[PDB]
């Protein structure tokens, strides 16, 4: 009844696994819908391609910058940022997705996958979707970051899509 | 965050 999306995770070129994500469009629509939109490619850019930059372990896995590859970039399908359409949804636990941003209502295209219950970021950054299959590709992508964050391999979505 | 990195647990 929601939108499900695909990433194919790399590492340095060889495939790791298949993560998909269910995204709650009856809560969080407009954010759903530009997250689904770059996960299909259909504004003729998105996530293809593009890097995990940031994967502090026992937090979350950082990406979607897909412009500028190190956090600086990224963009929506309705302009450079949007604004938070709400907080209803929290960040409860590991699986969590949600949008990273610079300050109140600039959303782009980067977000984050959770790897822990984050609730301080409750408020602050829109939670629009949550893992449903492949959590334990998620957990080795883990493994490649570190405290500040700086990846050890290269960490890439090869391949995503709609899946339903 | 998406711009300046700060300390703490912040994206
Ligand atoms: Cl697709």
């Amino acid at each position: 009844v929601n939108p499900t999306v695909f990433f194919d995770i790399a590492v340095d070129g060889e495939p790791l696994g298949r993560v998909s994500f269910e995204l709650f469009a009856d809560k969080v629509p407009k954010t759903a819908e530009n997250f689904r939109a770059l996960s299909t490619g259909e504004k003729g850019f998105g996530y293809k391609g593009s890097c995990f930059h940031r994967i502090i372990p026992g937090f979350m896995c950082q990406g979607g910058d897909f412009t500028r590859h190190n956090g600086t970039g990224g963009k929506s399908i309705y302009g450079e940022k949007f604004e938070d359409e709400n907080f209803i949804l929290k960040h409860t636990g590991p699986g969590i997705l949600s949008m990273a941003n610079a300050g109140p209502n600039t959303n782009g295209s980067q977000f984050f996958i959770c790897t822990a219950k984050t609730e301080w970021l409750d408020g602050k950054h829109v939670v629009f979707g949550k893992v449903k299959e492949g959590m334990n590709i998620v957990e080795a992508m883990e493994r490649f970051g570190s405290r500040n964050g700086k990846t050890s391999k290269k960490i890439t979505i090869a391949d995503c899509g709609q899946l339903e | 965050t998406a711009x300046x990195v700060l300390a703490x647990l912040l994206v």
